[PDB]
């Protein structure tokens, strides 16, 4: 999800745009400036959530070894799911 | 044209500064209370030479070596700075 | 009070003799240049600018809001020099960026008495330069220029005003404090019916204390959880 | 000062110095001196162009990678004035031409663009504005290049009040029109003279000592509405100037006096060529006339450039004009001209 | 004693005999070298430029320190003699493009951070 | 042991060592030291002024007959007080052997020229003096043989900087190649690789 | 055949250094401080000779870290300190030698985790 700054110039992903005050905008004049429109911040929250009847579960990102490295976890924590730091998937068990 | 401080550098364990520690163990309180309001600022010397600093007005500056001085020849020299000499 | 703490000491010395080498006196700073200006000579506290009102006034870092302009007469030239917008800049008329303690190789002396020297890590912001060398020019437009122009130049300098501030690890000192304790019988000033409470009564008045603490966000945190847990 | 644009570095190719610069007329003679001095400091230099791209391919290596950004515009359409002067915090105005086109008089690039690229860079918040005429520049001029140049430079300062006017007089370099014009009569072998060359009186300055003089009124502060005049330390009748430019090209010089109209004529003959003509009848009057004396304004000496005489760098220019035999003969052999000074 | 071994002088009367020759040998050649690579510099400019660079090492007094130089200097004099430098090696010896760098405090403390 | 370590030959290092007693006894007015390396490599350390003598021998002598030299280097550390270390590799063809003979000089002594032992010396002796200007005497014709015309310093010295003191643009203006400070878009990157714990306790030093 | 010179030893001239960068530099010789995120002290054992920061600005375009200092990546490894400072004096820099830091043998004891009087002994194991 991509945004127009009031300058009128796309926002990237990282959140960086020329001020208004900023004379490096020349370099675009006549140009283009390059941004991608896939936010990986809003691909990744529209993954549902997994439920699974186990206390440890296992990522390794899908695909086995054209993954990341396999890491275990824990979802002993109720108020919050658990996330795997490297592919940003999340997972929990069921609950209520 | 007047005095606005005195620094006195002193070999701590230099012999050549004995007679200075000797005026500072003895004759500098009795100082201080003549000059309640003259900084006289008493620091510590490298291995070099003991030195007295006076400072006057509008930042001129002259020094005088204190090497081998006795007690008597060191106060004989703050009279002379403070009083209107040298 | 010091002259309280100075007659127990006294008392201390005079009963159990003279152990040797111990001292027994010692007072606890707060201030990392402190030190250092007291043995440059210049005066403790700012009575005297409230004696006698300047028209001209430096403000070398001072941010601590002790003089305002209500303190001193109209058409003052408040001149500030540092770093960080603080209590002291908005009230300036002349404002003139100096290096931080990363960005400049400068001398502070330890509560001990000990001198230490930084290094430079990084270069000033902007067009903020060296605070010495910011002087120096000054002097130099003003026309009574100063007599040193590298920072080797002024250390001589500065040890030529005090040549303990050029020992960068040497913390031996020599102890006068009967010449000290005597002078200090003199005036009797009276104590005051006043509790002795510290100004930092918990954890949550620690961390801010100086300019750099005040624009950290990392302290604010600190103390948005140390007021509420959560 | 939108701290992007504050000096950073020691000067040099990738350092930073502040200056984003417009450089119009910047693929000419004097053009690509001043890119070129820009761009040594670590500038951001803005080339508009209107010639074929290949034209400006001799600018490429004069900036760091990214400080040099051509864009295309045309002195007739404001848009492209206003978005090429968008971000430039300079304005170098250096457009002009020695003859007239179809498509454009000396009215329409000595007053006509000028007077647009002020009024469109007041409009867009460009603080230093850099106006180039010509020091013989008058209103009751019998030429037309010198009327449009007045012109030009009173209609600047009427849209630009703070803009500093720059005012030389017979530029002289490697790809000048001023001692390669001479050198190359010697194709007709006599040299027509009006008076023999000796009514007349130049003082030519160097192309470095302007762009520096440029350069410098840029990073000068209180050269804002101040008008400068840029001469040589020497001034000489035009004979013996062009009897030391042929003696230092080793080429016999044969002059000889032709009468005004006649050397008139011979401008309106050479004039008819679609191409660069090689001379014309306004160069005949420049040519002819003697620089003028402006004691009130400030020189080169006033910006901390002093002048270089022609005497040491006559030879790098017409050395190229020499036969094998003389190529290799120094600077030290040509006993240099009289001046006429005071 | 400091036991040190010799390269060609034994005391500084022979090194400096031995910058004698060298400075002749480069004064002679300078005028050959101003014809040959077609230099816009006058001779004069050009017997200044190595009287420059000689007086640069002026403070020398190891004899051995002076004999190296002195061999370097005859490197440099044969690679100009053979015409192995081009222009642009022979023209680095003037610095034509580096504007002039102040010396006082204050420019220092106008232009950039370091001394 | 078996597969991934390298074997161990010791009727070479019994050879090479036996060498080294021959060589050391036959010149002890020039030979300081003698070494040879589990991976079986004779190294001799000797006296500089040495270098014509004990090299002749290693040519001309029967017994060792080197009459190939495979390479001619030098080494900075300078920790040492003579700065540069002088490595001379020889080859046998007649005993099929190689042989390294290392001497010491620092920024002032010159080294014999060995071109009358080796011809192929020459070149070699060159590049010594112009990566690291060690002066070689009677050497027929010393010049620089890498670095540009007019480069000053010896690039290969530890205290030379990685990227040099002047970089070479053209300049339109004076309409050639020149040289300027240098100045970089991007700063080389340092990196503190070493690990505070050590490798290979065989090679600990005294604790100081 | 020796000639015994005397003065002090000076190869500035024959290093091809510029003058600027020797006179104005000023060199740290020091064993660097073992890294507190780690309890080896393999990298407190050789002195190291550096020198001082200089400016360092970010470049226009990408925004990388420009620099001007030829000698800003410069770490010259010694066996002893006075094999650096002899280094420095003939390479005529000037310098600033800090001494070697080496920590204090300390007495440890098990058996005070479990005192039977004294503080030492520990609330939890
Ligand atoms: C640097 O810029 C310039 C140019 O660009 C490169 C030019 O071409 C240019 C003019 C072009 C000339 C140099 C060429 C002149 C050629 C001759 C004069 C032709 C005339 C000779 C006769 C026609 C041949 C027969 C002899 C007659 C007597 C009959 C000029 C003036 C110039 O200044
Ligand atoms: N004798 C001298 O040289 C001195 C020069 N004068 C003034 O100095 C300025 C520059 O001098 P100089 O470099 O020698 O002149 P040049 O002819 O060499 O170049 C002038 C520049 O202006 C551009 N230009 C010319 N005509 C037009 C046009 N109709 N529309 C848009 N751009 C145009 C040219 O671009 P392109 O190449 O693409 O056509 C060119 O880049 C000029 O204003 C001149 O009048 C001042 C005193 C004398
Ligand atoms: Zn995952």
């Amino acid at each position: 999800g991509v945004r127009t700054s009031p300058t009128g110039e796309k926002v990237t992903h990282t959140g960086q745009a020329y001020d208004d005050g900023d004379y490096r905008r020349v370099r675009f004049s006549d140009r283009q400036k390059e941004v991608n429109e896939n936010f990986a911040i809003d691909l990744i929250a529209e993954q549902p959530v997994s439920e699974v009847g186990s206390r440890v579960i296992s990522c390794d990102g899908g695909g086995g070894a054209l993954g990341h490295p396999r890491v275990y976890i824990n979802l002993d924590k109720e108020t919050k799911t658990g996330t795997c730091g490297y592919c940003g998937l999340q997972f929990r068990q069921p609950h209520h | 044209l007047g005095l606005r401080e005195i620094r006195i550098h002193l070999c701590q364990r230099s012999p050549g500064s004995q007679g200075v520690r000797d005026f500072i163990e003895k004759r500098y309180v009795e100082l201080k209370k003549a000059n309640p309001d003259l900084p006289i600022l008493i620091r510590e010397c490298s291995d070099v030479q003991p030195k007295l600093w006076a400072r006057y007005a509008f930042g001129q500056e002259k020094n005088v070596s204190l090497n081998n001085f006795s007690a008597d020849q060191v106060t004989r020299t703050l009279e002379n700075v403070l009083s209107g000499k040298a | 009070i010091l002259a309280a703490v100075s007659n127990i000491a006294q008392n201390i010395r005079l009963s159990s003799g003279v152990t040797g080498d111990w001292k027994v006196m010692n007072i606890l700073h707060r201030i990392a240049s402190q030190v250092a200006a007291l043995d440059l000579g210049y005066k403790p506290g700012v009575e005297a600018i409230r004696k006698n009102p300047p028209k001209v006034l430096f403000l070398l870092g001072a941010d601590g809001g002790c003089i305002t302009r209500q303190d001193l007469p109209k058409d003052c030239f408040i001149i500030y020099q540092g770093h960080h917008g603080d209590v002291g800049a908005p009230m300036a008329d002349v404002i003139l960026p100096g290096a931080a303690y990363t960005e400049k190789s400068a001398t502070y002396v330890n509560t001990e008495g000990r001198a230490q020297q930084t290094k430079v890590a990084v270069t000033p912001p902007g067009l903020a330069r060296e605070d010495w060398k910011i002087i120096r020019a000054l002097s130099e437009i003003a026309g009574m220029t100063l007599p040193y122009d590298t920072l080797d130049q002024v250390r001589s300098r500065l040890e030529e005003v005090s040549p303990n501030l050029v020992r960068y690890d040497d913390v031996e000192g020599a102890n006068y404090f009967q010449q000290a304790n005597e002078l200090s019988k003199l005036v009797n000033q009276q104590l005051l019916a006043d509790p002795l409470v510290p100004p930092q009564l918990t954890i949550k008045d620690f961390y801010m204390t100086d300019s750099i603490s005040r624009a950290s966000q990392t302290m604010a945190k600190c103390v948005k959880a140390v007021t509420e847990g959560i | 000062l939108h701290h992007a644009l504050i000096p950073h570095g020691k000067g040099g190719r990738s350092s930073v110095s502040g200056i984003v610069a417009t450089v119009f007329g910047a693929t000419g003679f004097l053009g690509r001196y001043v890119v070129n001095h820009l761009g040594r400091m670590g500038s951001q230099v803005i080339v508009p162009y209107r010639c074929e791209p290949y034209d400006t391919m001799h600018l490429r290596p004069m900036g760091d990678l990214g400080q040099i950004i051509f864009m295309e515009w045309n002195g007739k359409d404001k848009d492209s004035i206003r978005k090429v002067v968008e971000h430039s915090n300079v304005v170098i105005n250096l457009v002009g031409r020695e003859w007239e086109t179809k498509n454009f008089d000396f009215e329409d690039v000595f007053v006509k663009i000028p007077h647009a690229i002020a009024q469109v860079s007041k409009e867009a918040g460009v603080e230093k504005l850099i106006h180039i005429s010509h020091l013989n520049a008058d209103i009751k001029s019998p030429s037309r290049y010198l009327r449009s140049k007045a012109v030009g430079e009173k209609e600047v300062r009427a849209a630009f009040p703070e803009a500093t006017i720059i005012k030389p007089s017979d530029i002289f370099g490697r790809e000048d029109r001023f001692l390669n014009y001479f050198a190359s009569m010697r194709w007709f072998g006599g040299v027509p003279l009006i008076s023999l060359g000796k009514e007349t009186v130049k003082q030519p300055v160097y192309i470095v000592d302007v762009s520096k003089g440029i350069i410098n009124a840029i990073k000068d502060p209180d050269a804002k509405g101040k008008t400068f005049a840029f001469v040589g330390p020497n001034r000489y009748l035009l004979f013996d100037l062009v009897q030391y430019i042929f003696a230092v090209a080793y080429r016999p010089f044969l002059p000889y006096p032709l009468p005004h109209f006649a050397y008139r004529w011979v401008g309106r003959l050479f004039e008819v060529s679609p191409f660069e003509p090689w001379t014309t009848r306004d160069k005949v009057e420049r040519v002819h006339m003697s620089d003028m004396t402006l004691p009130h304004l400030p020189g080169l000496e006033d910006l901390g450039i002093q002048a270089t005489p022609l005497e040491l760098k006559a030879i790098e220019v017409l050395r190229r004009h020499r036969t094998y035999r003389w190529l290799t003969s120094e600077m030290e052999d040509v006993k240099p001209a009289k001046t006429v000074n005071i | 004693g400091t036991s040190v071994k010799p390269i060609f002088s034994r005391d500084m009367n022979e090194a400096k005999r031995r910058v004698r020759e060298l400075y002749r040998a480069w004064y002679r050649e300078v005028p050959n070298t101003v014809h040959l690579f077609q230099l816009d510099i006058s001779v004069k400019q050009g017997r200044d430029k190595v009287r420059e660079m000689f007086m640069k090492n002026a403070h020398v007094t190891d004899p051995r320190v002076v004999d190296l130089l002195v061999i370097k200097g005859k490197m440099e004099l044969e690679e100009t003699i053979n015409v192995w430098k081009q222009r642009t090696h022979i023209m680095r010896f003037f610095h034509e493009t580096e504007a002039p760098r102040p010396t006082d405090f204050l420019s220092k403390f106008y232009v950039g951070h370091d001394p | 042991t078996r597969p991934t370590i390298r074997p161990r030959n010791d009727v070479v290092h019994k050879q090479l060592s036996a060498f080294g007693q021959y060589v050391a006894e036959i010149l002890p007015k020039y030979v300081q030291q003698v070494q040879v390396s589990c991976f079986n490599e004779l190294e001799i350390f000797i006296h500089p002024d040495g270098v014509i003598p004990v090299l002749t021998f290693l040519r001309d002598h029967t017994n060792a007959q080197f009459k190939s030299l495979a390479d001619l280097t030098a080494v900075d550390v300078p920790t040492r007080q003579n700065r540069f270390e002088i490595v001379y590799n020889l080859l046998s063809l007649r005993f099929n052997s190689r042989i390294r003979v290392k001497t010491y000089t620092d920024e002032l002594t010159p080294i014999e020229s060995s071109v009358t032992v080796y011809k192929a010396a020459n070149w070699y002796e060159r590049e010594i003096w112009d990566m690291f200007g060690v002066f070689f005497a009677n050497h027929p014709d010393l010049r620089r043989i890498l670095t540009d015309y007019g480069f000053e310093g010896h690039p290969f010295r530890k205290d030379f900087p990685l990227s040099g003191y002047v970089e070479l643009r053209y300049d339109d203006e004076v309409k050639r190649v020149v040289a300027e400070p240098v100045e970089l878009a991007q700063e080389f990157r340092k990196f503190d690789l070493n690990s505070p714990w050590e490798a290979f306790p065989a090679y600990r030093q005294p604790p100081e | 055949q020796l000639i015994a010179v005397d003065e002090k030893l000076d190869i500035t001239t024959l290093t091809g250094v510029p003058e600027e960068h020797i006179k104005t530099r000023k060199v740290r010789i020091f064993v660097p401080a073992r890294n507190n995120m780690q309890s080896g002290v393999n990298n407190t054992k050789k002195w190291k000779m550096e020198f001082d920061t200089r400016e360092r600005w970010e470049n226009p375009l990408m925004g990388w870290s420009s620099t001007a200092d030829p000698l800003s990546n410069l770490v010259l490894t010694f066996s002893t300190k006075e094999d650096a400072v002899a280094f420095a004096e003939k390479n005529g820099w000037s310098f600033d030698v800090e001494e070697r830091k080496v920590p204090k043998p300390k007495s440890k004891s098990y058996g005070a985790n479990f005192s039977w009087n004294k503080r030492t002994r520990v609330s939890t194991k």
